[PDB]
């Protein structure tokens, strides 16, 4: 179905690799840090 | 401008 | 996408291309939300002011793509449509309120390194992340500039901040609703970027810092020009339309 693993990319999250700009998103997220 | 796709998808 | 960059391989494995059969051309973006369901903007399928009213047999979906124009043999997968569902209160007459549609595929698609679904946000994930200044990511094969560098060789990506609702409202004469949000940089912020023609229907995604999963918060919906100073792109608010999405899938899946 895709439910359990939705939003986890095979070539990134699944293998613990980050893309070149996802850190820019994280840095903008203030709530909860 | 687009490469033709296989005919099976247009049947 | 204006002022973006080339996507990495597998960066957006939920990205879908809506493809017109005859003539063969890009119609819109879209996103994969399960093995059988694709999410897009209603205006990609129905917009009477421009004589647009597509039926299932007019269209194909192409999943797993990176190149815009090339047939990506052994990588992309091409699916036919079983049924289109447009929100019954989609407002094509005025302001694109509730600009959302679902497409059910004739057969489930096989997931791969290049093909994988995005999550849709729960109330709490939406409330935490849909805040002014928080950035999301927009992807598509649409125009690189408002007028024409014209169209891209490969999928483009841009990260853009969500904008305060009064700023969104004050940027336009179109009536904005709670079923929309806007994003983009302000003139004073220096940085640039926007969706454009052809990016319609594609996803605005955010990576939750709580569970490290990607969620689709928006659908590329409308703007006035592309990447204009003092203008912003507008996105369908996916969470606000959750009850309709769930009703369609629960009833027809
Ligand atoms: N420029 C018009 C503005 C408009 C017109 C009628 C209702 C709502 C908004 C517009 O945007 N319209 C007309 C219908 C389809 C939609 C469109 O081109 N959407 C693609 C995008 C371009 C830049 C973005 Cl940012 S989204
Ligand atoms: N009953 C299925 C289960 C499922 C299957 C594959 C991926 C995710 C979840 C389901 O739940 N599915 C199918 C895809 C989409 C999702 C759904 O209706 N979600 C409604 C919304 C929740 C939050 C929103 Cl925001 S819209
Ligand atoms: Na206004
Ligand atoms: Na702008």
């Amino acid at each position: 179905s895709g439910e359990a693993d939705c939003g986890l990319r095979p070539l990134f999250e699944k293998k613990s690799l980050e893309d070149k700009t996802e850190r820019e998103l994280l840095e903008s997220y203030i709530d909860g840090r | 401008d687009f490469e033709e796709i296989p005919e099976e998808y247009l049947q | 996408i204006v002022e973006g960059s080339d996507a990495e391989i597998g960066m957006s494995p939920w990205q879908v291309m809506l493809f017109r059969k005859s003539p063969q051309e890009l119609l819109c973006g879209a996103s994969l939300i399960s093995d059988r369901w694709v999410l897009t903007a209603a205006h990609c399928l129905l917009y009477p002011p421009w004589d647009k009213n597509f039926t299932e047999n007019d269209l194909l979906v192409r999943i797993g793509k990176h190149s815009r124009t090339r047939y990506e043999r052994n990588i992309e997968k091409i699916s036919m449509l079983e049924k289109i569902y447009i929100h019954p209160r989609y407002n094509w007459r005025e302001n694109l309120d509730r600009d959302i549609a679902l497409m059910k595929l004739k057969k489930p698609v096989a997931f791969s390194d290049y093909i994988h679904p995005v999550c849709l946000p729960d109330r709490e994930t939406a409330a935490s992340l849909l805040q002014a200044g928080y950035k999301g990511r927009v992807t598509g094969w649409g125009n690189l500039k408002e007028t024409w560098k014209g169209q891209p060789s490969v999928l483009q990506v841009v990260n853009l901040p969500i904008v305060e609702r009064p700023v969104c409202k004050d940027s336009t004469r179109i009536r904005i609703t709670d079923n929309m949000f806007c994003a983009g940089y302000k003139p004073d912020e220096g940085k640039r970027g926007d969706a454009c023609e052809g990016d319609s229907g594609g996803p605005f995604v955010m990576k939750s810092p709580f569970n490290n999963r990607w969620y689709q918060m928006g659908i590329v919906s409308w703007g006035e020009g592309c990447d204009r100073d003092g203008k912003y792109g507008f996105y369908t608010h996916v969470f606000r339309l959750k009850k309709w999405i769930q009703k369609v899938i629960d009833q027809f899946g």
